[PDB]
Formats: C-alpha cells, sequence, structure tokens
C-alpha cells in the first residue's frame, strides 16, 4: 500500500428550514430489481455506496434504464427532491471559455478523469440524506437500503465539489509548472505549453503522477479524441477554430419553433461567419408562442437568407490570441439598426466576429447605435482577452467631436480611428445655437379635440405668411408636430420656429436620424434639406402671440 | 481581541452579486493584493459551500501610483442589521459644514485589525475573476472587517472615541466625522496651521500603529463656506430683442414653480406679436416693474425648505458644455437644499465620462459633510455607456446610487 492522500471534504448543509426528502420508492419488475442488486453490490465492493439501517427515514427513488441495445441495464437515482431542499452552491460554470480567447500551443493534451468523479467523498453529515431503497421481489423482504459515500450524478453540489477539489490537487503542479496551463473544464482537463514534444509528453506524465499521490489514474491508450477536439458546439484544430457545421434546413414551409432553431443556429455562427442577418428573421417571433403555426416568410427574409448561404456556403475559421500583437476591432452599418464587427490582430485573420442590433426605440440616430455597439465589444473584449481593442469606425473624427461636444448627455468611445468605407455614420443636420438674421420667423401651434380626434395645426410668419389645415383622427402631440413640419415644408432654406410644443422640443433635442412615426421621418427630411433651423421653445397661454393669434385660429 | 454579535436584516439573505469583468492588470494588481492580506489573516481562501458574491475591483486613489482593493459592498450595506443597539447613531455635526476648511483622511487600514463575527465572514465573499473564464475564480472571504461595509465604522466607533480624546480635548475648536473608511477635519483656522493640525493627527494613529499603512499619508482639502448656493439671475441689458424677451419669459415662468409671485403677464404682453426673433422690443413701464419685481423676488430664500434625515437626498446633474457641469440636490422637486457648478473638471478636456464621474465623487463628497449622507443620482448618460466605464475613474472608497435620464430636459438652459 503507496498511502494516497484523501480528498478533504466538503462541509453540506439544507436550505434553512427546508428537511430531507421523503419520496415513496416506485413499484418495479423482478427483471429490474436484480439488474440494480448486481449494480448497488460492485458499487459497495468499490466504496461508493453503503447499506443503512430502518431508523433513516429519508426516500430518494431508484430507476434501472435499459441502453441503447445493450442487453444490459444503469442505475438511475431520481435525486429532484433532494436538490430542492440542497443548499445553494457557488457556480463558476456560468460562462465558458471563447476559443479566440486561446493563446496557441505547440502541444495541447485533452485528459477526462472519468473515474476519479466519485473518487472524491461526500460531508458525513449529508450521507444519511442521500437514502435510496432497491424493493425485494414479490415486496415480501423489506427492500435493501442505501446511501451514498461520495458526490451522486444528478446531485446539485456534484458539479461544483467536483470543481473547488481538482482545483485545489491541481495547484501545486501548476505553480511549480509554470510553462504549462490547465483548464479544468467540468469532468475534463487540458493540457497545453510550448515545449518541445519530448519536454511535453514528460511533463504529462509528471502530471499523471501529481494525480496518482491523489489516487487518480488518466488513459493509458491515450485519448482516442485527438485534434480537432469538438467542444461546446466549436471544433479547436492545432493552428485555428471554427464553430461545428451549420448546415440551414431548406423548406417549402416555415414554422414557429423552426425560427427558434433558425435565430439560435444563425446567432451561433455569427462569432465567426461575417455577416449573419437575423432582423427580418426575428421580427417574426414577435408575440406569438404556438410553437406549430407556419408563418409566412416575407420578401425581404428570402433575400436576407441567400445572403446566409452565400455566407455559409464556404467554411470560415477564426485564429488563437496573440499578447505580443496589437488588438482591432472593426464595425460595418448595415443599414435596418444593424451592426457587424470583426476583432482581428493582423488584416483577414479574425479572431471573431459578430453582430450588433438596435434597441427598441421610437426615434434613434447612427451615432447613438455606434456608440452602443463600441459598448458591447469593449465588454465583450474585457471578458475574453481582459483588454479593451483598438477601434477602426466609419465615422469622421470632426463627426464625433462635434457629436460628443454638442449631445446633452455624456458620451465617451476608447481610441479608435476613422475606417473610409460605406456608408459613413455622419450627422444629418445641426440646429442653430441663436435665431438667425434676416430668416423668416414662423410662430406654430396645432391643437385637437379629445372627444372628437379633430384638430388644426398651422403658423403666422413675421412677413403675414399664414396656414390653418384642419385635420381628423389626430391628437394634441400630432398637431403639435405638424404644425412644426408645416413651416418646414413652406420656409425658405434658413428658418426660425416658435414653439410651446414641450413634446416637439423632446424628440428634436434628441436629434433622431431615423423613427418610427412617418411624422418625426418628414420632420427629420424636411431638417435635411434646411441651410439653418432655430427651433425656439415658448411657455404655452401665456398668449405669445403667433402663439396666440394661432392658438385662437386652431381652436377655433 | 473578541468579535461583536452582526446579523443580517429579518428575512434577507446575504449577497449574491455577479462579479463583472475586469482588465488583465487590474486581475494582476488583486492577486498580488489578496496573496498579501492572505498572508497577514485578513482574508481567508472559501470552498462552493459559500454562495455569497459582492463585486469586487481595483483603483488608483488620487496622487498615488499603487493600486487599491475596492468591494462594492452596497448590497452587503442595504441588507446589514441597522447599528442602533447602543448609541441612536452619530447626531450628523452640522457645524462641520460650517467650518473654513474641512482635510478627508483614510483612516481604512484601521479596520483591518479588528476581527470580524465569524457566523458574519460568509457574506463578505468575493471573487478575483480570470480572462476568459480560462482558471475558476479565486473565491476568498473577510476574517477583519471590510473596507466599505457600514458595520467597519460602526463597530471601530469605540476604538475610535479612545484614539480621538487626546486631541479632541487639546484642540476644541476642531470637528472631527467618520463616514466609512474616511476621517472629515474641519477647523477656522489658516491653511499652514491646519495643514500642521492634520500632520500632528497622523503621529496619533502612527502611534496607535504599533500596539507601513499604504494609503493612510494622503490629505484631501475642502471649504465648506467657501461653498455657495447659486440665486437665479435675470439678464441685464439696454436692448431686449424678441428672442430675448421669449427666454426670458421661458425662465421666469420656470422659476415660478420654485417661487410665489413670479409675474410673466406683462412681458408675456411684449410678445403678442408676429415678430421676426432678431428684433429689438422697447420695454413698456408695466414690463420693466414687473421684471424689476421678479429680481427683487429671487434674492430671497425659498419659503419652507427644510432637510429630512427619513427621506432620501436626490442629486441632479446637466452637461452645459466646455468642461462645465451643473447639479441640484432636493428631497422634494423645487426645494433645493444645495445647487452647485463645476467648469476645471481635471484633466478630462475631451472624456465626459471622467467628468461626469468626477462631479459625482465631489457632489458625493459635498453631501457627506452636510447631511452625513450619499444621495441618488440622475445621471445625463445612458447606463450601458456608464457602467462600462466609470470604474476607470473612481477614486473614492464609497459608492453612490444613481439612475439614468434618457430624455434631454429643457432647464439645462435655466441654470446655464
Ligand atoms: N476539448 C477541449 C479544449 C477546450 C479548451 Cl477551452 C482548451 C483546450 O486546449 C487548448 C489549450 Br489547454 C490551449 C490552447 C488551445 C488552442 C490550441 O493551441 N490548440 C491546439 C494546440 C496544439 C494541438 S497538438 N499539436 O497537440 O495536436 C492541438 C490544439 Cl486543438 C487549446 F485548444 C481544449
Amino acid at each position: 500500500m503507496v498511502p494516497i492522500s484523501p480528498i478533504e471534504t466538503v462541509p453540506v448543509k439544507l436550505k434553512p428550514g427546508m428537511d430531507g426528502p421523503k419520496v415513496k420508492q416506485w413499484p418495479l419488475t423482478e427483471e429490474k430489481i436484480k439488474a440494480l442488486v448486481e449494480i448497488c453490490t460492485e458499487m459497495e465492493k468499490e466504496g461508493k455506496i453503503s447499506k443503512i439501517g430502518p431508523e433513516n427515514p429519508y426516500n430518494t427513488p431508484v430507476f434501472a434504464i435499459k441502453k441503447k441495445d445493450s442487453t444490459k441495464w444503469r442505475k438511475l437515482v431520481d435525486f429532484r427532491e433532494l436538490n430542492k431542499r440542497t443548499q445553494d452552491f457557488w457556480e463558476v460554470q456560468l460562462g465558458i471559455p471563447h476559443p479566440a480567447g486561446l493563446k496557441k500551443k505547440k502541444s495541447v493534451t485533452v485528459l477526462d478523469v472519468g473515474d476519479a468523479y466519485f473518487s472524491v467523498p461526500l460531508d458525513e453529515d449529508f450521507r444519511k440524506y442521500t437514502a435510496f431503497t432497491i424493493p425485494s421481489i414479490n415486496n415480501e423482504t423489506p427492500g435493501i437500503r442505501y446511501q451514498y459515500n461520495v458526490l451522486p450524478q444528478g446531485w446539485k453540489g456534484s458539479p461544483a465539489i467536483f470543481q473547488s477539489s481538482m482545483t485545489k490537487i491541481l495547484e501545486p503542479f501548476a505553480a511549480q509548472n509554470p510553462d504549462i496551463v490547465i483548464y479544468q473544464y467540468m469532468d475534463d482537463l487540458y493540457v497545453g505549453s510550448d515545449l518541445e514534444i519530448g519536454q511535453h509528453r514528460t511533463k504529462i506524465e509528471e502530471l499523471r503522477q501529481h494525480l496518482l499521490r491523489w489516487g487518480l489514474t488518466t488513459p493509458d491508450k491515450k485519448h482516442q479524441k485527438e485534434p480537432p477536439f469538438l467542444w461546446m458546439g466549436y471544433e479547436l484544430h492545432p493552428d485555428k477554430w471554427t464553430v461545428q457545421p451549420i448546415v440551414l434546413p431548406e423548406k417549402d414551409s416555415w414554422t414557429v419553433n423552426d425560427i427558434q432553431k433558425l435565430v439560435g443556429k444563425l446567432n451561433w455562427a455569427s462569432q465567426i461567419y461575417p455577416g449573419i442577418k437575423v432582423r427580418q428573421l426575428s421580427k417574426l417571433l414577435r408575440g406569438t408562442k404556438a410553437l406549430t403555426e407556419v408563418i409566412p416568410l416575407t420578401e425581404e427574409a428570402e433575400l436576407e437568407l441567400a445572403e446566409n448561404r452565400e455566407i455559409l456556403k464556404e467554411p470560415v475559421h477564426g485564429v488563437y490570441y496573440d499578447p505580443s500583437k496589437d488588438l482591432i476591432a472593426e464595425i460595418q452599418k448595415q443599414g435596418q439598426g444593424q451592426w457587424t464587427y470583426q476583432i482581428y490582430q493582423e488584416p483577414f485573420k479574425n479572431l471573431k466576429t459578430g453582430k450588433y442590433a438596435r434597441m427598441r426605440g421610437a426615434h434613434t440616430n447612427d451615432v447613438k447605435q455606434l456608440t452602443e455597439a463600441v459598448q458591447k465589444i469593449t465588454t465583450e473584449s474585457i471578458v475574453i482577452w481582459g483588454k479593451t481593442p483598438k477601434f477602426k469606425l466609419p465615422i469622421q473624427k470632426e463627426t464625433w467631436e462635434t457629436w460628443w461636444t454638442e449631445y446633452w448627455q455624456a458620451t465617451w468611445i476608447p481610441e479608435w480611428e476613422f475606417v473610409n468605407t460605406p456608408p459613413l455614420v455622419k450627422l444629418w443636420y445641426q440646429l442653430e445655437k441663436e435665431p438667425i438674421v434676416g430668416a423668416e420667423t414662423f410662430y406654430v401651434d396645432g391643437a385637437a379635440n379629445r372627444e372628437t380626434k379633430l384638430g388644426k395645426a398651422g403658423y403666422v410668419t413675421n412677413k403675414g405668411r399664414q396656414k390653418v389645415v384642419p385635420l381628423t383622427n389626430t391628437t394634441n402631440q400630432k398637431t403639435e408636430l405638424q404644425a412644426i413640419y408645416l413651416a418646414l415644408q413652406d420656409s425658405g432654406l434658413e428658418v426660425n420656429i416658435v414653439t410651446d410644443s414641450q413634446y416637439a422640443l423632446g424628440i428634436i433635442q434628441a436629434q433622431p436620424d431615423k423613427s418610427e412615426s412617418e411624422l418625426v421621418n418628414q420632420i427629420i427630411e424636411q431638417l435635411i434639406k434646411k441651410e439653418k433651423v432655430y427651433l425656439a421653445w415658448v411657455p404655452a397661454h401665456k398668449g405669445i402671440g403667433g402663439n396666440e393669434q394661432v392658438d385662437k385660429l386652431v381652436s377655433a | 481581541i473578541e468579535t461583536v454579535p452582526v446579523k443580517l436584516k429579518p428575512g434577507m439573505d446575504g449577497p449574491k452579486v455577479k462579479q463583472w469583468p475586469l482588465t488583465e492588470e487590474k486581475i494582476k494588481a488583486l492577486v498580488e493584493i489578496c496573496t498579501e492580506m492572505e498572508k497577514e489573516g485578513k482574508i481567508s481562501k472559501i470552498g462552493p459551500e459559500n454562495p455569497y458574491n459582492t463585486p469586487v475591483f481595483a483603483i488608483k486613489k488620487k496622487d498615488s501610483t499603487k493600486w487599491r482593493k475596492l468591494v462594492d459592498f452596497r448590497e452587503l450595506n442595504k441588507r446589514t442589521q441597522d447599528f442602533w443597539e447602543v448609541q441612536l447613531g452619530i447626531p450628523h455635526p452640522a457645524g462641520l459644514k460650517k467650518k473654513k476648511s474641512v482635510t478627508v483622511l483614510d483612516v481604512g487600514d484601521a479596520y483591518f485589525s479588528v476581527p470580524l463575527d465569524e457566523d458574519f465572514r460568509k457574506y463578505t465573499a468575493f471573487t478575483i475573476p480570470s480572462i476568459n473564464n480560462e482558471t475558476p475564480g479565486i473565491r476568498y472571504q473577510y476574517n477583519v472587517l471590510p473596507q466599505g461595509w457600514k458595520g467597519s465604522p460602526a463597530i471601530f466607533q469605540s476604538s475610535m472615541t479612545k484614539i480621538l480624546e487626546p486631541f479632541k480635548k487639546q484642540n476644541p475648536d476642531i470637528v472631527i466625522y467618520q463616514y466609512m473608511d474616511d476621517l472629515y477635519v474641519g477647523s477656522d483656522l489658516e491653511i499652514g496651521q491646519h495643514r500642521t493640525k492634520i500632520e500632528e493627527l497622523r503621529q496619533h494613529l502612527l502611534r496607535w500603529g504599533l500596539t507601513e499603512p499604504p494609503f493612510l499619508w494622503m490629505g484631501y482639502e475642502l471649504h465648506p463656506d467657501k461653498w455657495t448656493v447659486q440665486p437665479i439671475v435675470l439678464p441685464e441689458k439696454d436692448s431686449w430683442t424678441v428672442n430675448d424677451i421669449q427666454k426670458l419669459v421661458g425662465k421666469l415662468n420656470w422659476a415660478s414653480q420654485i417661487y410665489p409671485g413670479i409675474k410673466v403677464r406683462q412681458l408675456s404682453k411684449l410678445l403678442r406679436g408676429t415678430k421676426a426673433l432678431t428684433e429689438v422690443i422697447p420695454l413698456t413701464e408695466e414690463a420693466e416693474l414687473e421684471l424689476a419685481e421678479n429680481r427683487e423676488i429671487l434674492k430671497e430664500p425659498v419659503h419652507g425648505v427644510y432637510y429630512d434625515p427619513s427621506k432620501d437626498l436626490i442629486a441632479e446633474i446637466q452637461k452645459q458644455g466646455q468642461g462645465q457641469w451643473t447639479y441640484q440636490i432636493y428631497q422634494e422637486p423645487f426645494k433645493n437644499l444645495k445647487t452647485g457648478k463645476y467648469a476645471r473638471m481635471r484633466g478630462a478636456h475631451t472624456n465626459d465620462v471622467k467628468q461626469l464621474t468626477e462631479a459625482v465623487q465631489k457632489i458625493t463628497t459635498e453631501s457627506i459633510v452636510i447631511w452625513g449622507k450619499t444621495p441618488k443620482f440622475k445621471l445625463p448618460i445612458q447606463k450601458e455607456t456608464w457602467e462600462t466605464w466609470w470604474t476607470e475613474y473612481w477614486q473614492a472608497t464609497w459608492i453612490p446610487e444613481w439612475e439614468f435620464v434618457n430624455t434631454p430636459p429643457l432647464v439645462k438652459l435655466w441654470y446655464q
């Protein structure tokens, strides 16, 4: 006997007040019970479970399931109840590594410690709670009772307790081997080094020895799975990575769950396959969860797909990260609130790619959207590489400067450069800071009758120009915008406009370049054509005249 | 040597707050800092049986060049039992805000000499994250009282009292006040002397030091009688255009929500016609008196304005451009308890977010001195921009609460 170090146990407890489970054992066939009694004997003969007396009042049901064309049963304990009564554990597996974050190594070895999983003891005080019963044949003897001595499959704590225990064991090895990397992911170990493959299979051998100190062995026949490793929907190669094959269903009829599949799988592909678009397809999942409803495509969704399948036609690869080279992120405007980006270190070799969609809003602009996509890519990059990339952005230095200095919010983007790849993000209009000398002054007003939806919009100007248009199916807000629209329509290239509408100032002072309101868009389209607009606000109901000489004409 | 029984409130659990992403250099700083605190017993590794998390990050305090660990204990603080047991509180020193000068001292390291309840320790849990989730997070809990926890000053209060009495009875004009990791020292002196009285107050703490702290040698300088609330002021002109009078009526109408007998009828009278915005209007005699009257009214106090320690302080900030920022602190709209401006915001001449972040710190400091509590900010910024960047420019050991303004105020002007 060579003394193996024991794995220190993790103190466990049930929720505050909740007791253990008492679930009735399910009645089983004679065939099945025999199968369990054999397995539970082999398990007992290994140290994993133990027979208990009748005082233990705790029952977790047990089942036998047959492996597909294996005249051989396997044992399933339904812990779903004990889990609900078990305390919370810290979960670190929230996030998984991104392949573009990995630094390339000459040699990588994957070891699965498949045995070692049960090698980890359960908390002595907690075992009693894992009690299950093998019912006897014909129910004529009391069923054989068992408790676990090790972490069970299907238990709340096993993921977390397994990792804490593997980490604690690896600490000294990593510490005293700085020239290698070990990545722990659930039941697996991935081991990499930039060493000659002599010095490398040596260090791997040492790690098998070091794992033996805690009585753990790894495969002699060296793991059948060798490059490319197929992991969490990715493909890892010695020199590059990509996603596992993305094949898009060709079909005659496209249904609901068959678009809650086309989104997920197109989003997955978008991390390496540049310029995937999901907007016209996510448009269809709006509201209705009737999971078998054939929804017709749009004529925008058949040309967005003939783009998808031509991007998904030939494979593309991402490279791995080189900390000594610069990190670059480049953004393109795709249209309809859609943005696409590539992160790279060398021209044409992308670490990874992705997309950003416009946030749901009434009104928006391109510069706000670009700002949001920069922040998304900044955070993503902090997560994957521990740093902010230098940005290349389709916006002029002068445009950005005009924007941030005149914008009422605080805004910032990190270090970036202009890249001249149309279409360029630009400012479509700029409101004057002062009234314009020699430009006509339009005093505008609108109002609507709350009961009839009937209203009026118009203006009186300093030159005696006047208009009142009668409207139906309207509101105060709509009439206030229309008044402003009529002044814009009917004035020269320079114009002063006086409104009492706090609503219209709110929208125009947020500098939309695009709107869901067709009336706001028409205002935007006139603002684009003007040489100079000055918008002045005055309070309502002070008979500010032209706001009084036109509140009495539009409320008539 | 022996701890103090601490608990959470009624049916509230310990904090379970997601740790946010950190740059490689802030991860490196926290690994070196935490590895040393562990050797000195201040912290200990924990296992997965602890489900609690509080966020952690790394700053550089004002003028230093060495990283500091900051724990965002906002959530533990909300959930931490109120410490009223012996004393109904620290009845806020109303004197501190009247002093010519106030120096702010980081006495935070003091706390690390006093141990924490054994039961409570699990609630101080935090995680040093890894890049790309490559290794599991390095998990830690506090053994001693943590910087930034509300309980730390409350527990150390008795100890702080016994370290001060000598100086407080040596110098009875000095005002001394403790918020979080910070000591605030006010006087009615001239500076050279004030600076002396500070250096002396270090020789006390260095002497209780052995019975080299890293950030204990720093000193911040305020002037709270050289603070001013701001009157509303109207232009004085010889020539008024229609536009000038439209803006005056706008500001007077707004001011009318704060002040009683502000009248715009006679100035509105001037605006009746459809005149060109740049055309000069002679004021009528009724208009000139109404304006004179409104001025008189604005040179008085707001009526019925009082602090209420039961209610939230709310702080609003407007971006005025050219590095200038306006603010107001109230509890009831139109009842301002302080208003202010900032023009000079530090070495950030092309960075709006660094400027907002310094303004929030300065406003929070003022708020500590006046009412001994932090206000709820309304920031003129998108959440995602603010939450990406604030931690890059943050220098204080407390963190206030904030929300986001998404609609541009008309009012910006009325304070411009
Ligand atoms: N399964 C799996 C898996 C998952 C992760 Cl997140 C990492 C991993 O191993 C590594 C490690 Br550890 C470090 C770097 C990479 C990327 C890399 O350099 N890969 C690589 C490097 C070398 C070889 S070779 N020459 O041993 O066949 C094979 C491969 Cl896939 C890896 F793929 C393996």
